[PDB]
């Protein structure tokens, strides 16, 4: 029970499940994008996104962090911290 | 729609339906700020005396030492013999002893009188 | 001098030694005595182990 | 026969080499799993022969040697007896554990602690064998506490995980309540039959036997997960998977009812005793069947099912039918060993996530395992007629043709319906739902050891019930003469259970978001027994440990009665005798009053 | 080493200096220091805590001691040896406590009463006793080789 | 070996199976191969070890003792009679316990060999077991731990005086 | 009970309620489609009075929401098999050996793994080289006479490592 | 027997006129030689005891205890370094010679003939233990520990002398055979009740019984390892040996007057097994375990069955080995961390991966794992007390359950689940402590194979 994770792979999987989400566009979907400034979605659907990451990868993230991710790059960084992603 | 969750000594009261968490006065904000300050200073002292590369031994918590000294050595001082203490002492110390004593007197007098009659099942009772 | 001379030598010395509290002596003696008391008709393990001729009950 | 005794004693002694081998090796063998597997296979092929000789003629024999402490009028040697149960149960247990050796070769590929794991598992097998063989009852007690403590170690294999050693603590505690029951039984057998040995117990049948029967009842309900003392069972499922499989397939789970089976001449009579037997078993069966509904962890479901089947065997001992219960032991052993092994295959296939929610549709994710689980779960309740048919349905029809207690029959009725409905629900939620499991799939069963083990146990659980049930010497009179609507009722209850779980499934397809109606809650939340007992009985004894025992009675009162009275008396008397200031007129007035009080008051010259 | 005044003699009174000293000593809030009080049960002057505290303390805080929820400086409630997880789990229950005990006692009482109703009322399929061949199968029960024949027969029906 | 007089055996009974099959008989093939591949080298090794031990001869003698008289022929305090008397009585006590052991081993052998018909052809051995254990229960049972010889004789005197009073009242 | 502040806030309290109710709706509802329907219904139920300028009516509706939530929770809320309470709860803690060990080995095995121990020795010299001055000065430099927080500042000054990092960096890898 | 007495004397000037790095090999080697020398003793047979003089003799109760003492000395002597090896040379020599004089008076005591000689050698057994635990008591209340110790044991054991002198000048000499061969029953006058009360109460103090068990825990938590092993094993089983001898007299009133002590012992056995479930100071749990096992011993002594005495002496020897071993493991853990508390030192399944095997083996012997001797003892005592009464088995089994739970809690509390990861000073296991564990648990399993030796006079 050890499939190897990598940074490009986790970036692709997180961007896949963000692009599959409804009320964003596949055009203006950047890695360095805000969940507050440019995507314009609210905190509620932001924590729906946080729930999507928790339900995909298989672990909770605490609410001391769920205040303050707000961008996909720090999402990738935080699952990189939970998983310690090197071979 | 719900009987409002009567508590017990075993069932803990969860953080949601307190309902004291929703009457937030300024005193509760003051207490939470000071409690965070106390936890901050204690974690600061502990982490500075925890990450030292020259520190060989254990961090030697005074909390555990203080709790142990309060638990064992600081019972007999202090004390006064109260009505509650003497009552509970003579109840939970002497009561079961004298109760078990009387019931083994009863069982032994039964068995002694019954084998004095001779009508017991000791036709072969070798391993006494 | 704690295992190589004590432990295995003590294990042999206490694994067998003579009949501690006369065990197998009592085995073979009971064998011969019950064979005798079968071969001469009298009941095995006579009760009243002391002779009732050599006894004196006090009287009323 | 020299061949018979020789082959049985070498089936014993083949389980003695590998422990002393790796205790004497110090050069780490690579082929150690292969070695333990092939010595268990050699033990199996040596154990197949004398059982076939046993059914071929009989020749039913005991061995007894190396007597130690032959002290008083008794004696005790290492002795074990080849009759029927200890005769031909051993191949089933060796076969099951051999397949578990395969499955634990594969499942524990990624730990360097594998060698100690196989040492513990083989040691557990040795102790289970010495339990099931003996007739000298001290050796039975040896096997009893040994399988208890090996159960402790194998549940607490994964150190860390405070829930795991909590669970192992519960298991060893209910083993000790089995111990108090068993030593009460040993006490009565010694003080009223001059030994504790099966043969003289069977030789003299006493009249008043209620105290050792209550001791045996307490031993069985402690050992084999029965009501009042049952809830150590999901506790026992806290551990790893092949530990759980061997722990509750045959070994350590049937040992409670193994004893009551072994004392069948003693439990011939005493209808009060057989009433206790079957009423307790009906209570266990209904409570674990009602608790088994609405559960979502797989191992808790399989454990509640095995508690229900053990409750059927307690009812089977309640009626005077021990040999059908032994038939049920063997079929049940093949059955749920195969079921646990299929479950662990699924769980380690899907990243050890184990829960039925987030598992939904796994049919055609390769259908070897889905076929395996539908074989197992339709062998549950006995699709007529397979190996699972014989035990369960002849037991319930013979219970129906018996001077029963008129409520246990309805308990077996409702329990058969319940085990049907959770069997069908666990198949539906596991396999043929819609697939709800997280992505980056890593499903693989192209694996020689797993297909060998699952192959071997489906081939076992399809034929061995008929093969064993055919060539038994007839140890009872079969009834075979049932009224109408009393033989049909087995298939009737199983079919209505299938239809009932089917309509619950097709209401689960609907959308309403219904509400808990508290029977849902009583079924799901273990209803109230582990929570109430495990939160009340620890708090009470430790409330009494702190206040009454430690801080109150011993320390402070015993120190204030024996030391402190003496110390205060000596201190006050010192400070009133020697605390006299230094004047002379005091000393001579004391002299004068002493002279007067010695002359005239308390006289010394008269 | 360890200071002599980091031990703990005597209860609360008087209120300014002793409560200030206990606040400086046990590292607590001033008006949250609670002695038990002094009923003379021993107990020193050690604080009362909210007494459950161990299925509390939600496990994502990432404190120091991972299986005890410690933080190296808490005053550590008196009955802690009864409160390590693996000893007593005081979770907030999903239902109640009174509802739990009443329904469990009701179910077990009803099932034992139905067991008694079963015990007074057996089932039997309507069939007489077996026709044992030789005097209720005599001479093969407990003994009696030539003591007493016990004549009882069966007739074909 | 042993004395078959004191360890009796029932007369042997063995039939011969007659198939009436055509598989035929795997276990006969297996027991012939077992005898040829197991029983031969152990026989040769036992022959070797028997020669190596019978090259020279030892003996162990069964220890035998005399009969010093009784406690009833001993005086007031006078230990030099009581010592012989009580060690004679205690050796009788140990050999009597082992007699009880031998009777119980006979009872176990009768239980196993007579099979599931319990009350057939053990009833005479059960009878003598109840006889000898009635003797043991009457004689050595309720004396306790510090038996020397004197409590045994006190039990003897008190028992026969009680029986004398019982038969005097019955007459 | 949290490291950042003395309380969560009203906002995050409502948010944790939303996460818990949504998770309990997962644990209640299989087949995922009626789940998605009921999740959007719950989202609309919170959309009904999101924009209250009032506060006391908002927290009273929060309390009544907690009552209808606790009445309608599930017996087994669907805890993931990595969470505490869940199936794992440090499942492979058998091999989570702390790294203050592995230096108490015989030098035969230190000859078996040479480069790793040389690099570990220069790690420890990196640790001791910047332990006293920078770390203890940054700890006894910034805060108030009471610390009153459980965060800590980085070593943004010029160079070396942020303070108090050894038992944060040198942890087990959570799947060995 | 003087063949054992006089080399135990001549092992004392050995320690004086050996030098630095020279005392140690001499003492340990020669004490192991004396262990072989008393392994030669076991000849005892059949009819009676064996008389090693007009002055010394050995019952078969005394042979396994004497062999246990001369086995336990070199183990103890190696155990008592690394906490005094950095102290002075003369003080170290004084410590070793104190232990040798201690063993000498123990041999004096076990090979007694007259009960007055037994009493003199009883308190001569007492006086070195005092000096050891007070001089190296290593904690702030060794004062109070020694004071409680000496005053309890003397003031309980003081009227025993008066009762034995009264028996001396009412029934002739006090040889154990002439105490036997002449003993007459003594009726229920109250002077007989006080005489029985005096003798039995002095040994009650020395067991301990339940009302006087707070003699013990300070005297083990504030003692060095040598004095703790001496005290626990040899002194408590010596008190049991003394009551086992002197219970030959005064049998016709012990039935009438033995009722309160049995009930005190039973309910206090339950209470003591309860009190060692929750305490800190891990060293003290073995002490309360010892009080529990000695309460079971006292039940076995006051009931007077041969079954009871066989179970009693087996329980004595097995519990002596178990308690001495488990004290040595607790000293190993205190050498690891300077705590003595229970909840602090945790983890240790990873680290020191074979120290846990010895903890497991000791914990399962204290469980009474069934081939061991401790289950033999406890089982025969339960058999004899069930023949005593058909009701006391509730207390015995509840003792068994709570004993299982606290012994298992001792196992999985300090050595299960998570290291506290602020320890970082514990060394890997030395060869010395592993050698001490190997000296403990080879003879216990070797007697578990063949236990017909250790059963008492009523074999
Ligand atoms: C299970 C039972 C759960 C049902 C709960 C009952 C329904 C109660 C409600 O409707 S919520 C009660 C108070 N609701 C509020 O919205 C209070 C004020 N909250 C807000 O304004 C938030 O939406 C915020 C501050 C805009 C959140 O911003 P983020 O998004 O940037």
């Amino acid at each position: 029970d050890a499939p190897p994770l990598t940074l490009e792979g986790i970036k692709d999987r997180v961007l896949y499940v963000l692009k599959l989400y409804d009320k964003i566009d596949p055009e203006k979907l950047s890695v360095n994008s805000h969940f507050m400034k440019d995507l314009g979605l609210d905190s509620l659907d932001q924590v729906e996104i946080i729930m999507a990451m928790e339900d995909e990868f298989g672990f909770e993230i605490p609410d001391i962090d769920a205040e303050k991710l707000m961008c996909p790059q720090e999402i990738v960084d935080y699952i990189a911290d939970k998983k310690d992603v090197y071979e | 729609s719900f009987p409002k969750y009567e508590p017990s000594r075993l069932a803990s009261l969860p953080t949601t339906l307190d309902p004291a968490e929703y009457d937030i006065s300024s005193e509760t904000r003051k207490a939470q700020a000071e409690r965070l300050a106390i936890r901050s200073r204690l974690k600061r002292e502990y982490q500075l005396q925890y990450n030292d590369p020259s520190r060989r031994g254990v961090v030697e918590d005074p909390a555990l030492i203080r709790w142990t000294c309060a638990r064992s050595a600081n019972v007999y001082p202090n004390f006064r013999p109260n009505t509650k203490t003497s009552l509970l002492g003579a109840l939970f110390g002497i009561g079961p002893l004298i109760f078990w004593y009387y019931v083994f007197k009863t069982d032994r007098d039964r068995k002694e009188k019954l084998i004095q009659e001779g009508k017991l099942d000791r036709t072969f009772n070798i391993s006494y | 001098f704690g295992f190589s001379i004590v432990l295995v030598l003590g294990s042999t010395f206490v694994a067998y030694l003579p009949d501690y509290r006369m065990q197998e002596w009592a085995r073979r003696e009971a064998e011969r005595l019950v064979k005798y008391r079968e071969a001469h008709g009298l009941p095995l393990m006579e009760s009243n182990c002391f002779d009732p001729s050599k006894i004196q009950l006090p009287e009323d | 026969m020299n061949l018979f005794s020789s082959l049985t004693l070498v089936t014993l002694i083949l389980l003695t080499m590998p422990i002393a081998a790796i205790n004497f090796n110090t050069h780490k063998f690579t082929n150690y799993p292969l070695y333990v597997k092939t010595t268990i296979s050699c033990a199996f092929i040596t154990s197949m022969i004398p059982t076939m000789m046993f059914i071929h003629t009989g020749q039913e024999m005991i061995i007894s040697n190396w007597h130690w402490l032959t002290i008083q009028t008794l004696k005790l040697s290492l002795s074990f007896k080849m009759d029927f149960f200890s005769m031909m149960f051993v191949p089933v247990a060796l076969f099951v554990t051999w397949s578990i050796m395969e499955f634990s070769m594969w499942y524990m590929h990624s730990d360097p602690n594998i060698n100690q794991f196989f040492k513990y598992l083989l040691l557990f097998l040795i102790t289970m064998l010495i339990l099931v063989t003996a007739n000298n009852l001290f050796q039975l007690f040896i096997g009893w506490e040994g399988v208890g403590i090996m159960s402790f170690l194998l549940i607490g294999w994964w150190y860390g995980r405070t829930d795991a050693n909590t669970a192992a603590l519960q298991a060893i505690l209910y083993n000790r309540i089995g111990d108090i029951g068993f030593i009460l039984a040993m006490a009565w057998f010694l003080i009223n039959l001059n030994t504790w040995d099966l043969q003289q117990i069977f030789m003299l049948n006493p009249n008043d036997s209620n105290l050792p029967l209550m001791g045996l009842i307490l031993a069985a309900t402690g050992k084999s997960a029965q009501f009042g003392l049952h809830p150590w069972l999901p506790s026992a499922m806290e551990g790893p998977t092949p530990v759980s499989a061997l722990l509750h397939s045959s070994t350590m789970v049937v040992a409670g009812i193994f004893l009551l089976i072994r004392f069948y001449p003693l439990t011939e009579n005493n209808k009060f005793g057989q009433s206790i037997m079957l009423c307790l078993g009906a209570m266990t069966t209904l409570f674990t069947a009602m608790c088994a509904l609405t559960q979502n962890d797989i191992k808790k479901i399989i454990a509640f099912s095995t508690s229900s089947q053990l409750g059927l065997m307690m009812v089977t001992i309640g009626i005077n039918q021990p040999h059908l219960a032994f038939l049920h032991i063997c079929t049940h052993a093949f059955f749920k060993a195969m079921l646990f092994m299929c479950s662990g295959s699924i769980i380690h296939s899907l990243n050890d996530e184990q829960d039925i929610r987030k598992m939904g549709g796994l049919f055609k994710a390769m259908p070897f395992t889905t076929t395996a689980l539908i074989i197992g779960s339709l062998a549950l309740t006995g699709m007529p007629f397979l190996t699972g048919f014989y035990s369960k349905d002849l037991i319930i029809e013979s219970a129906n043709t018996s001077y029963t207690n008129a409520w246990a029959l309805l308990m077996t009725l409702v329990a058969t319906s319940f085990t049907a409905i959770y069997s069908t629900r666990i198949i539906f939620f596991a396999l043929l739902g819609q697939p709800r499991f997280p992505t980056l799939i890593n499903i693989n069963e192209n694996n020689p050891f797993l297909i060998n083990s699952i192959k071997r146990l489906l081939i076992g659980s399809l034929f061995a019930g008929f093969i064993i049930s055919n060539n038994i010497p007839p140890m009872t009179i079969p009834q075979m003469t049932m009224p109408h609507y009393l033989k049909m009722t087995a298939l009737t209850v199983t079919i209505l259970g299938f239809i009932l779980a089917l309509e619950i499934s097709n209401t689960t397809h609907y959308l309403k978001f219904n509400y808990p109606s508290n029977t849902f809650k009583f079924s799901n939340l273990l209803g109230y027994y582990p929570t109430i007992m495990h939160r009340l009985t620890p708090y009470m004894n430790l409330t009494m440990s702190q206040k009454s025992a430690s801080s109150l009675l011993d320390l402070i009162w015993l120190e204030t009665i024996l030391p402190k009275t003496i110390s205060l008396a000596q201190m006050k008397m010192s400070t009133t005798i020697t605390s006299q200031k230094g004047l002379i007129k005091l000393y001579f007035l004391s002299f004068l009053i002493t002279i007067l009080i010695s002359t005239t008051l308390l006289n010394f010259h008269e | 080493s360890h200071i002599t005044k980091d031990m703990l003699p005597g209860p609360y009174p008087k209120t300014p200096e002793e409560r200030a000293a206990a606040a400086k000593k046990y590292n607590m809030r001033v008006e949250d220091y609670e002695p038990y009080p002094d009923d003379g049960m021993g107990y020193g002057d050690y604080p009362k805590l909210p007494d459950r505290s161990q299925q509390e303390r939600d496990p994502w805080y990432d404190w120091d001691h991972p299986d005890l929820r410690l933080n190296w400086g808490e005053p550590m409630h008196w009955d802690l040896d009864m409160y390590i997880r693996n000893r007593v789990d005081t979770s907030p229950t999903p239902v109640n406590w009174n509802l739990m005990c009443k329904h469990l006692f009701g179910f077990v009482a009803f099932m034992l009463f139905m067991f008694w109703v079963g015990e007074t009322y057996p089932t039997y399929q309507p069939v007489g006793p077996k026709q044992y061949p030789y005097n209720n199968l005599y001479l093969e029960r407990g003994g009696d080789p030539n003591k007493e024949p016990e004549p009882v027969v069966h007739y074909e029906i | 070996s042993w004395d078959k007089d004191v360890y009796p055996e029932p007369p042997r009974r063995t039939p011969a199976p007659s198939p009436q099959t055509s598989l035929p008989n795997p276990i006969t093939y297996l027991t012939k191969a077992f005898d040829l591949l197991v029983d031969r080298p152990v026989t040769l090794v036992r022959e070797f070890i028997e020669r190596q031990h019978a090259k020279n001869k030892y003996y162990y003698y069964h220890r035998e003792f005399r009969r010093v008289p009784d406690i009833t022929e001993c005086h007031e305090k006078d230990v030099l009679c009581m010592f012989e008397a009580e060690m004679q009585w205690k050796r009788d006590y140990k050999v009597d316990q082992e007699i009880v052991n031998i009777i119980q081993e006979r009872l176990k052998a009768c239980q196993q060999r007579e099979g599931e018909s319990h009350r057939q052809n053990c009833a005479k051995e059960l009878q003598q077991f109840t006889q000898v254990v009635k003797a043991y229960q009457d004689r050595y049972h309720d004396l306790g731990a510090h038996y020397s010889a004197r409590k045994c004789l006190a039990k003897q005197k008190q028992r026969m005086l009680a029986e004398r009073k019982a038969t005097k009242e019955a007459a | 009970f949290l490291p950042s502040a003395a309380y969560l806030t009203h906002q995050q309290k409502v948010l944790q309620l939303y996460k818990r109710a949504l998770r309990h709706l997962e644990s209640r509802c299989v087949h995922r489609d009626k789940y998605r329907y009921f999740a959007c219904l719950l989202r609309a139920r919170f959309d009904e009075h999101k924009n209250e300028k009032d506060m006391v009516k908002a927290t009273q509706l929060l309390r009544e929401a907690e009552k209808e939530f606790w009445h309608g929770q599930h017996p087994q809320p669907y805890i993931f098999p990595e969470s505490p309470g869940g199936t794992s709860y440090e499942r492979y803690e058998c091999y989570k050996v702390p790294e203050w060990c592995l230096d108490d080995w015989h030098p035969s095995e230190k000859a078996m793994y040479p480069d790793y121990f040389a690099k570990r020795e220069q790690w420890k010299k990196l640790r001791r080289e910047s332990w006293e001055r920078e770390v203890k000065q940054l700890q006894e430099e910034t805060p108030v006479g009471g610390p009153r927080t459980e965060a800590l500042p980085p070593a943004r000054k010029q160079g070396d490592l942020p303070p108090l990092w050894w038992h944060i960096v040198t942890r087990p890898r959570e799947r060995p | 027997m003087l063949k054992y007495i006089i080399p135990t004397m001549m092992l004392m000037p050995l320690t004086w006129l050996s030098k630095n790095s020279m005392i140690w090999i001499n003492t340990t080697l020669h004490s192991l030689l004396i262990s072989l020398t008393s392994l030669l003793l076991l000849n005892q047979f059949g009819d009676n005891s064996l008389n090693f003089s007009l002055t010394f003799f050995s019952d078969s109760l005394s042979t396994p205890l004497l062999i246990l003492t001369m086995w336990l000395l070199p183990l103890m002597l190696m155990a008592s370094q690394h906490h005094l090896s950095k102290e002075n040379l003369a003080r170290k020599k004084l410590f070793i010679s104190m232990l040798i004089l201690l063993q000498l008076f123990l041999i004096m005591t076990f090979t007694a003939t007259e009960l007055i000689f037994f009493y003199i050698m009883f308190e001569a057994t007492l006086v070195p233990t005092l000096i050891i635990i007070t001089r190296w008591g290593n904690q702030t209340e060794r004062l109070n520990a020694g004071l409680y110790f000496l005053f309890y044991t003397l003031a309980g054991s003081l009227p025993l002398l008066v009762a034995l002198i009264y028996i001396q000048n009412t029934m002739g000499s006090l040889n154990f055979l002439i105490l036997q061969y002449w003993v007459q029953p003594m009726p229920n006058s109250w002077s007989n009740t006080f005489m029985w009360l005096a003798c039995m109460m002095a040994f009650m103090v020395k067991m301990p019984l339940y009302g006087l068990h707070l003699w013990l825990p300070k005297a083990h938590v504030e003692a060095p390892i040598a004095g703790s092993m001496v005290l626990a094993a040899i002194l408590l089983k010596l008190g049991g040996y003394g009551m086992m001898r002197i219970t030959l007299l005064l049998n016709p009133i012990t039935d009438f007057m033995a009722y309160p002590f049995i009930m005190l012992s039973l309910w206090g056995m339950i209470m003591t097994s309860s009190i060692c479930l929750r305490q800190t100071d891990l060293k003290s749990l073995i002490a309360y375990s010892s009080v529990s096992h000695m309460a079971l011993v006292i039940v076995a002594i006051l009931i007077q069955t041969p079954w009871s005495y066989m179970g009693a002496t087996a329980l004595m020897i097995a519990h002596g080995l178990t308690s001495s071993m488990l004290f040595c493991l607790a000293n190993s853990n205190y050498e690891r961390v300077h705590s003595r508390t229970m909840i602090l030192a945790r983890g240790l399944q990873t680290l020191l991966p074979l120290m846990a095997a010895w903890w497991l083996l000791a914990s399962l012997t204290n469980l009474a794992l069934p081939p061991s001797i401790n289950l033999i003892g406890e089982l025969f005592v339960v058999m004899s007390t069930f023949s005593w009464s058909n009701i006391t088995i509730i207390l015995m089994g509840l003792n068994m359950v709570i004993t299982a739970l606290y012994s298992l809690y001792m196992l999985i509390t300090t050595q299960r689940g998570k290291h506290t990861h602020h320890i970082n000073n514990i060394l890997p296991s030395f060869t010395r402590e592993n050698a001490l564990m190997s000296l403990h648990m080879l003879p216990l399993l070797l007697l578990s194979l063949n236990p017909k030796i250790i059963l008492g006079p009523l074999y």
